[PDB]
């Protein structure tokens, strides 16, 4: 059930399919023809995100799941200063 | 490569993306890679340097789906008594493909 | 909760367990993912040969240090011809 | 809720917080993250970090290309303003000296530069900035005027359409009927190459001028030449930039019935198109406000330019030339409203705060102080016989005059000695020189006020009908001249009641000075008669109270362009 | 008051 | 007026025409200064001889493109009793290469 | 009355005396020693002066003899960014 995110690199990223939903790019790759070709895992392919980044945007996913609509304070998503920017054109092109 | 602004050209893209943008209307198969890449194209194209080419790609995808629209029109009206099956056949199909087209243009 | 990145060279496959909860589910959350047997791996947290039972509590990690924005790294390696592989985690990416 | 974050906001705030170390990578960003980025730096403060990339052109050319937050850019670019950089300036001088340069490039480098410069000139225009837009537009008609070729005239005269609008806001009236001439010219060369181009715009401005430099005779015609000019191919801002000034030239011609029409016609557009917090949807609330302060719907003018203050306060900022009109424009509306009752609180404030902006972002000798200053003029006139002390009241009059004397010198500076500007403040001269015990000089200053008044706008208009009033309220209450006082009040009342029926407010003015005059000399059967009338007055007033606002009184979509413009056209005759 | 409003 | 850069290998007179003035004229200014014949003198606006009848105004030299900020050049060989010589006008240099900023790197 | 303002790279910039005198430094450099050059058109090497960099030097000399005490408006010296900073540093040195 959990979809299978593969970065520019090679590296495999499987993360809960409810968890790359939150981002609608995601939404919209994993839609149309690319759910005409499903396997146990739903693969989806970023040719130009890197490993370090996409990492980060799957943690970014399950923060983003874990603590929606939660009464506890949440705290910062910690963006290392050095992938920042990447992970800000990564962010805008997933739109999560 | 990475998620910059890129010098491509709209012309080479623009034939990789209608290879596809052809197929993904009236449900004909594409890859399941090729349409996670035509996602990048749409990407790269919108944030192309030194103008974004979105006024362009749209320009572009209104021809095309006009041009699509008349040859399917040519297609449907030309063979009468059974307008009405062709037309929902066409219909069918042309939803579909248009709610995926919205998924494939979606940024 | 308690949230990790169980990794293997380029699988990076996002799990989630309770505190209370034992290592040997996560075999078991592999299995409908990767299509393998339980005992046919194990997990390799922090390089380290762990054991099958036990619980995650006292495995050396808590809700502290595996924040579902930051969560711990667990290695993992099959077995191939009638021998273990050892584990080849590759860093992700050098950001620029 | 508590919802978290997005990765994208948050990582805006990372990025922010790493700023120096990434200065030159955000100019390498797609330009809807580049301008969240410089959006981050203006809401963290970080204005002199903000600063440093808006003076530069080509950074904020970028930042421009971002249509939909065009509101938050005209927050951010007027916090620098007030920051104390001069971006304005910066830009229109980068511009025009890295625009000289390609003079002698190819086509398509010199069309991208019209292109930029249309887009950076237009932003200036909108911010309030047109002593900087000029030199955008006027750079970009100097390379549209260079090469023999026909889409050369058309961005030409698209130049000038706005070179005429950034002139008539700068108040450089002499420079504007030289633009339209020139305009007209390259409208000529298109004519005769068989290329008509759309006159609407150009027409439009040019009311708008000849308005300005009170010409209403001529502005009502070059009005109804631009309400013919208007296609349905036209963009809504221009539609709604022709409607809203020929409302204005025919409110001012005493064409109410077709200037209500053509104003609401103008903000339902503006509310339709643009939205209830873009800042053309505030000029035409002003404008309506214009119109309501002109037909005697007095309270529902001040709540049209609070909206349109409030919505001009929301999208610029401080010390900005559009805010100091929307004051200057409450200030009198609350003047107005508030005469009778004496309660000058607001108005004040909103005149104080007007004439604070304009003497901080414009020369002292600019003439948009000579309204500014007439307002406040007024206002601390009222305040001043309210208060019961003499030192205050001599004090408050001894500024009013000082402010009436500066507007005046003003007028006569740029208008001239025969205009309807310097007639207002004759006119206002002679009501404070009637409040300074000086009635020789009120009874000169208003005769004058009273004879340019009559002999240029006509015998039957209502500012001639206001200034015989003071005439004559002058002649009743204080000089003691009772006989001419009698004919002034006669003719007053006559313009007053042809003119805005048996409500007009200052009725009531000329029905208690009448009777002042009747009691002063006797005939009480007039006396009686005119109080009878007098408690007619105010059983009409009362009655026609009970308004709705006038923001939902133009309804959602009453009627449709071509049917407002047909209406306005076909009853010219 | 006395006279009108201002112009 | 009209103002020229004549240029032939890497020389370059800064001088100054009328615009009615005729070949001849500038011809004998380049008399004035390289002490050469005008019979050995072929002057190249872009490629293109100038005949000595004509003036300056009508081979395209103008008070427009050949103003005093950026004068117009124009080509100049020398005979040496052999055919002449092609034009060889060398560049100045190349200024620095000065990138654009924003271009994404 | 014309002087040759030889560049560093070779370049012979051969403008009017008058032009020259404009900068206060060519006027020291075709005084005293400087003038003794009997043939004629005096030689100013500029060995630290390049060639593309003269020329626009050159150029503004023959712009601001022509444009001296003019009536009319007068327009700006069109200045390449590229070559600002060289012409910037030219122009101190030369003191024009
Ligand atoms: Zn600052």
């Amino acid at each position: 059930m959990y979809v299978k995110l593969i970065s520019s690199d090679g590296h495999e990223f499987i993360v809960k399919r409810e968890h790359a939903l939150t981002s609608g790019t995601i939404k919209a790759m994993l839609s149309g023809p690319g759910q005409f070709a499903e396997n146990e895992t739903n693969e989806v392919n970023f040719r130009e995100i890197p490993s370090h980044v996409l990492s980060k945007v799957c943690m970014y996913f399950t923060y983003k799941v874990r603590y929606t609509n939660s009464s506890t304070e949440i705290p910062e998503f910690p963006i290392a200063p050095e992938i920042a920017l990447e992970l800000l054109m990564a962010a805008n092109f997933l739109d999560c | 490569t990475s998620l910059k602004p890129r010098v491509v050209d709209f012309d080479e893209t623009w034939n990789k993306l209608l290879t596809t943008i052809k197929a993904v209307v009236m449900l004909e198969y594409v890859e399941r890679a090729t349409w996670n890449d035509r996602f990048s194209d749409i990407y790269a194209l919108c944030v192309a340097y030194p103008e974004p080419l979105g006024e362009r790609l749209y320009t572009e995808t209104k021809i095309f789906l006009e041009n699509h629209v008349r040859h399917l029109h040519k297609r449907v009206l030309e063979s009468e008594e059974q307008v009405l099956v062709m037309y929902h056949r066409y219909w069918e199909e042309y939803s579909k493909g248009a709610d995926y087209m919205d998924c494939l243009y979606r940024y | 909760d308690v949230f990790l990145m169980i990794r293997r060279h380029k699988t990076t496959i996002f799990t989630d367990a309770k505190e209370s909860s034992t290592v040997f589910e996560l075999k078991r959350i592999v299995e409908g993912i990767l299509k393998r047997p339980p005992d046919e791996q194990r997990l390799y947290k922090d390089d380290q040969l762990l054991d099958d039972g036990k619980t995650l509590g006292e495995c050396g990690f808590t809700s502290q240090t595996a924040r579902p924005q930051a969560p711990a790294t667990v290695g993992l390696a099959f077995r191939a011809d009638d021998t273990f592989e050892a584990l080849c985690i590759e860093p992700f990416s050098s950001p620029p | 809720e508590w919802i978290p974050e997005t990765l994208y906001n948050t990582a805006i705030s990372a990025v922010v917080d790493n700023y120096i170390r990434s200065r030159r990578d955000i100019r390498s960003l797609p330009e809807n993250i580049q301008f969240d980025v410089y959006y981050k730096l203006y809401q963290q403060g970080r204005l002199c970090q903000l600063g440093s990339e808006f003076c530069e052109l080509e950074v904020f050319a970028k930042v421009l290309r971002a249509l939909d937050k065009r509101h938050l850019l005209h927050h951010c670019f007027q916090a620098l303003m007030d920051h104390g950089v001069k971006v304005a300036s910066v830009l229109a001088y980068s511009f025009s000296r890295r625009c000289s340069y390609i003079a002698e490039s190819d086509a398509a480098v010199k069309e991208k530069a019209i292109q930029v410069g249309f887009v950076l000139g237009g932003f200036l225009s909108d911010a309030g900035w047109y002593s900087d837009a000029e030199k955008v537009f006027l750079s970009c008609l100097q390379l549209c005027t260079l090469h023999d070729e026909m889409l050369h005239w058309f961005r030409a005269v698209e130049c000038c359409v706005r070179l005429l609008h950034v002139r008539n806001g700068n108040c450089k009236y002499h420079l504007g009927e030289e633009t339209f001439k020139l305009a007209q010219t390259y409208m000529d060369k298109l004519s005769k190459h068989g290329q008509q181009a759309n006159k609407a715009a150009l027409y439009g401005e040019l009311c708008a001028l000849l308005f300005a430099k009170s010409h209403y005779d001529e502005a009502y015609k070059w009005c109804i030449e631009a309400m013919k000019e208007i296609t349905a191919g036209l963009p809504v801002k221009v539609v709604v930039d022709v409607l809203r000034q020929a409302s204005k030239a025919c409110v001012v011609k005493r064409e109410f019935k077709k200037a209500e029409q053509l104003i609401k016609h103008a903000v339902y557009l503006a509310r339709d198109h643009f939205g209830s917090k873009h800042p053309k949807y505030s000029d035409t609330l002003l404008d309506y406000g214009f119109y309501l302060l002109n037909v005697d719907n007095i309270c529902q003018s001040v709540a049209i330019y609070q909206a349109a203050l409030d919505i001009r306060q929301s999208v610029f900022g401080g010390k900005n030339i559009h805010v100091a009109t929307a004051h200057e424009d409450l200030a009198y509306s609350s003047y107005v409203h508030q005469y009778s009752s004496g309660k000058f609180d607001n108005a004040l404030f909103h005149a104080e705060r007007a004439i604070g902006i304009i003497t901080h972002i414009l020369p002292e000798d600019h003439l948009l102080l000579a309204s500014s200053k007439r307002v406040k003029a007024l206002i601390l006139e009222e305040i001043a016989i309210d208060c019961h002390n003499k030192e205050t009241e001599q004090r408050l009059l001894q500024e009013a005059h000082d402010l009436h004397l500066s507007s005046l010198q003003l007028a006569k500076k740029a208008f001239g000695e025969f205009n309807v500007q310097t007639a207002k403040h004759y006119g206002n001269l002679g009501r404070l020189y009637q409040s300074m015990r000086k009635f020789k000089e009120a009874e000169e200053m208003h005769i004058k006020a009273i004879q340019i008044k009559e002999q240029l706008l006509g015998q039957e208009d209502y500012e001639v009908a206001l200034s015989v009033g003071h005439l004559a309220s002058l002649y009743n209450y204080d000089m003691n001249q009772y006989e001419n006082a009698e004919k002034l009040y006669l003719r007053s009342i006559a313009i007053g009641k042809k003119l805005f029926g048996e409500g007009y407010s200052g009725l009531e003015y000329d029905y208690r000075g009448l009777i002042k005059l009747y009691n002063s000399i006797g005939n009480y059967e007039k006396v009686f008669e005119y109080h009878n009338v007098l408690s007619n007055w105010n059983r009409l007033r009362d009655r026609q109270y009970s308004v709705t606002d006038a923001l939902e009184d133009v309804s959602t979509s009453p009627q449709s362009t071509e049917e407002v413009v047909q209406s306005f056209l076909i009853s010219q005759n | 008051l006395t006279r009108n409003k201002g112009p």
